[PDB]
């Protein structure tokens, strides 16, 4: 009678990139979860903390769906642990955890036969971050923490971009990512 | 050539809504994408809201999220920019743009002549 | 979002030097690959048109007189030969964030 | 850094309604939760209510059910605590608090502002 | 809801001594518990979220351990600056609670 | 290339403990689990279980429970199945497995070493 | 503790013949499914990976088919190398059961 909106988050048109991902809180309805059980569809539907037979347990203080865009070869570091380029410096899961976390190949939409240079992803960082934090503030790094302006002397601007095409191998080839994170907490629903 | 364009210019009175239409030609219709903007009699330009044609979805500018809906017919090639509850500041230009392949758009390379909306009574 | 200041307002040009419209913007746009901020002039009474994209590059179909520059927040629009055509208005769009604004907007007069 | 500027002291009488304030600065106020608690001079604080300021979602304790109600604006990134029936007992020291991952602790901390009720 | 009851109110110890913090639950926290600290200007600043010595910015002579249902902070060598109230929290179960603090002077 | 091998071929007597390791090589081993699955002389496969690397947390399938005790070192990147009360019918190839490097599902196994043989 | 059988253990096709080799299911699998292949003296390697995604880096004559409980797998014609056993193996319960196996043997 009141289907959660999963129809929204999964199937957008422009998901945000890695650096700046959004977050969608989901709660007071039924989820269907029988939509996303297609396996030659996604790709990873990997789960922690709980098995993936959530049909019947009823875990619903609130979902948090978070979503973004990685590239192929740092898809794997969305996940417990995993330092790396991508998850100590723009996603970072925490150790324990009952989230579930999906990925997809979109060579189709995200990729271009020109180049697409739309999403980024934040590569040099003062420190790690820790769980579920996020940053969005793009001053240029610096090694000393002065500031400074670049092109000037050994300090660079710290994001990039993943730079997708549609000739390069599966590596480089753009895997949208959603990722939920069920809090049960004891709660009323 | 690629050629844009889009329908007669039209005059509504206010709580009715309206359906301008873009229809284009010169190339193939699903690989590049359709965006509009508006532009208010002497001010600046913004984004309203861009569609994808292979994909099918459409994404929108938070700030126009509620009172635009775009729709496109496949076929014919013309994309159905349509408004609802319009007052007296909706009463500007609208472009029909094109931008780059899905989820890519960066600039809107070439443009249609633009229709004038004015509510009046 | 991101909101684009322009500079000066409506600056005066003659033939025989250049104009600088300066865009400057909100946050920082650039990554250390490109830069994010695309140009328009616009023709009164007629749709605009594009001059440079991602913020060097010129595209083709060009007089080869309009060429960007800047890096970081500042960015701004170089016209070394002027002549009579050029009397438009000129408009900066930034690529940041998907939400896209586009720039206040100066206009180029000649006496 | 990120800093939780809070309201300064206040006084007010019996019976009224004071408005509090929290605002948030320095990290993203539309994703995460935003806790308050209530310290009586020389006791352990109190978890009155947490709101999540993406769609105003509020969960209370069952003492403060009916006395603190909770609501927040997005744009401003501030809380609003309005606490109702004030008798002679509410005069305490007031922290919101916050923080990213709810269970590894609440990071982000207000300077607390208190509050007095006489004549 | 869970109570948490720190036993001592108060403590005296000496600067350079290692001195240590009990805070006992009432039901099984299963590791869920952190440490505040409350200097007394007003400001309120978190020390460990896990149980096991899990840091958020802070110098290292705090190191938090304990498990079960049987938790402890302590301080290895003691300064002038961190002479403070020190709350134990739980975060298992909704509704959240607090302890009594205890407060530290010099001996 | 992904090269995974484990030790030379083992015999022992019945009502023992044996060890047999299962060296990672050829990429980041924090990342993929380490699957272990048996498989007697000409038979079916069946499961013993999983081992995460860097949390060392374990799960058994429940035929060996008390037979099998996973732990694996971070170190030189080994993984590690310590064979306990060990007896005939056990005798059988042991293959340790990953899943594959872009699918992502939990069983999937598309890395195999080459396996050692018990009696 | 889900199963997954296989009809026949035996199934003798002549080479550039067409071969059907079935596993059923014994409770219900949505979609997820995996088949496996070894000749004797190796390891055995992933074949299909879900019901009909083909593994990158194999012979395009296999191509899985089948939903519901029932499943099946066809090749083109056989050659030299695809006279192994195949394993029938899903994913979708904790004890990831494989088959009980199908050798083609030459007639
Ligand atoms: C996203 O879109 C797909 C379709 O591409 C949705 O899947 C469909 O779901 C409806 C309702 O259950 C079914 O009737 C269709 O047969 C499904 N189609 C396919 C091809 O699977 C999906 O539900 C949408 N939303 C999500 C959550 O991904
Ligand atoms: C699961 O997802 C796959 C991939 O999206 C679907 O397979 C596609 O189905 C459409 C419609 O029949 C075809 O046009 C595509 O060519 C298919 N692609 C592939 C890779 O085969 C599949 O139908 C979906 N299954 C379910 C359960 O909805």
């Amino acid at each position: 009678t009141n289907l959660c909106p999963f129809g929204e988050v999964f199937n957008a048109t422009k998901f945000p990139s890695v650096y700046a991902w959004e977050r969608k809180k989901i709660s007071n309805c039924v989820a269907d979860y029988s939509v996303l059980y297609n396996s030659t569809f996604f790709s990873t539907f990997k789960c922690y903390g709980v098995s993936a037979t959530k049909l019947n347990d009823l875990c619903f203080s609130n979902v948090y769906a978070d979503s973004f865009v990685v590239k192929g070869d740092d898809v794997r570091q969305i996940a417990p642990g995993q330092t790396g380029v991508i998850a100590d410096y723009n996603y970072k899961l925490p150790d324990d955890f009952m989230g579930c976390v999906l990925a997809w190949n979109t060579r189709n939409i995200d990729a271009t036969s020109t180049g697409n240079y739309n999403y980024k992803y934040r590569y040099l960082r003062h420190g790690k971050l820790r769980p579920f934090e996020r940053d969005i503030s793009n001053v240029p790094f610096s090694p000393d923490g002065k500031p400074c302006t670049p092109p000037a002397l050994n300090c660079y601007w710290p994001l990039n971009d993943y730079g997708f095409y549609t000739t390069t191998g599966i590596g480089y080839q753009p895997y949208r990512v959603v990722v939920l994170s069920f809090e049960l907490l004891n709660a009323p629903a | 050539e690629v050629q844009l364009q889009q329908s007669g210019p039209e005059l509504v009175k206010p709580g009715a809504s309206v359906k301008i239409s873009c229809k284009t030609s010169g190339y193939t219709f699903t690989e590049y994408t359709l965006h509009w903007v508006k532009q208010s009699h002497g001010k600046s330009l913004e984004w309203i809201g861009g569609f994808d044609p292979n994909f099918g979805g459409a994404t929108y500018n938070l700030k126009f999220e509620d009172k635009a809906t775009l729709t496109v017919d496949k076929s014919s090639n013309t994309a159905y920019m349509e408004l609802r509850s319009l007052t007296s500041e909706d009463s500007a230009v609208f472009y029909c743009a094109r931008g780059d392949y899905g989820t890519s758009y960066a600039y809107f390379d070439f443009w249609g002549q633009g229709t004038t909306l004015t509510v009046s009574s | 979002d991101i909101v684009l200041t322009q500079s000066p307002a409506s600056l005066a040009v003659s033939l025989g030097q250049r104009a600088a419209i300066s865009c400057r913007a909100s946050q920082s746009v650039s990554t250390s690959s490109h830069n994010y901020v695309h140009w328009y002039q616009q023709r009164p009474g007629q749709p605009p048109k594009l001059l440079i994209k991602y913020a060097s590059n010129l595209e083709c179909g060009v007089p080869a007189r309009f060429s960007g520059s800047g890096s970081g927040t500042d960015f701004t629009l170089n016209i070394h030969p002027v002549e009579e055509e050029d009397s438009a208005a000129y408009y900066c769009q930034h690529s940041w964030e998907i939400p896209y604004t586009f720039g206040g907007g100066t206009k180029l007069e000649i006496k | 850094q990120v800093q939780l500027q809070q309201s300064g002291a206040e006084l007010a009488r019996p019976g009224a309604s004071v408005k509090l304030s929290c605002k948030a600065s320095g990290y993203t106020f539309t994703f995460y939760w935003m806790q308050w608690l209530k310290q009586r001079p020389g006791q352990g604080l109190e978890w009155i209510g947490a709101i999540y300021p993406g769609d105003g979602d509020t969960r209370y304790t069952q003492r403060f059910k009916d006395k603190a109600t909770l609501t927040a604006d997005k744009s401003s990134s501030t809380a609003y605590i309005q606490l109702s029936s004030l008798a002679s007992e509410d005069s305490a020291v007031y922290y919101c608090a916050g923080g990213e991952y709810d269970n590894y602790g609440f990071d982000y901390w207000g300077q607390g502002t208190t509050l007095t009720v006489s004549s | 809801d869970i109570q948490m009851t720190q036993t001592t109110s108060s403590l005296s110890a000496s600067l350079g001594d290692r001195v240590t913090i009990s805070c006992r639950a009432s039901q099984d926290i299963s590791n869920y518990l952190n440490w505040y600290q409350q200097k007394p200007d007003g400001t309120v600043k978190l020390l460990i979220y896990y149980t096991s010595r899990l840091h958020s910015g802070v110098p290292s002579r705090f190191s938090g351990s304990g498990s079960g249902t049987d938790y402890s902070l302590t301080i290895s060598n003691l300064e002038q600056e961190d002479i403070a109230t020190y709350f134990c929290q739980q975060g298992t179960t909704l509704p959240y609670t607090f302890g009594g603090g205890t407060k530290l002077e010099i001996k | 290339e992904i090269q995974l091998q484990q030790s030379g071929p083992e015999l022992v007597a019945p009502g023992a403990s044996v060890k047999v390791s299962c060296k990672a090589s050829g990429y980041a081993f924090t990342s993929y689990n380490m699957y272990w699955v048996r498989q007697s002389h000409g038979k079916s496969l069946e499961w013993i279980g999983y081992i995460v690397p860097y949390n060392g947390g374990t799960t058994y399938n429940q035929e060996f429970k008390g037979k099998a005790t996973l732990t694996v070192d971070k170190s030189s990147n080994t993984a590690y199945i310590h064979l306990n009360s060990l007896t005939s019918e056990d005798s059988a190839v042991y293959y340790c497995a990953k899943e594959g490097t872009y699918y992502g599902y939990d069983g999937v196994l598309a890395d195999w070493g080459q396996g050692t043989l018990v009696t | 503790d889900i199963q997954m059988t296989q009809s026949s253990s035996y199934l003798s096709v002549s080479l550039g013949g067409r071969v059907t080799i079935t596993c059923k299911a014994s409770d219900h699998i949505n979609n997820w499914l995996a088949w496996y292949q070894q000749k004797p003296g190796n390891a055995p390697r992933l074949l299909i990976s879900g019901v009909t995604n083909l593994e990158t880096g194999v012979p395009s004559r296999f191509s899985g088919s089948g939903s519901g409980k029932n499943f099946t797998l066809s090749i083109a014609s056989l050659q030299t190398e695809d006279v192994a056993t195949y394993y029938c193996q899903q994913y979708w319960s904790f004890p990831w059961t494989f088959g009980g196996g199908t050798k083609l043997e030459i007639r």
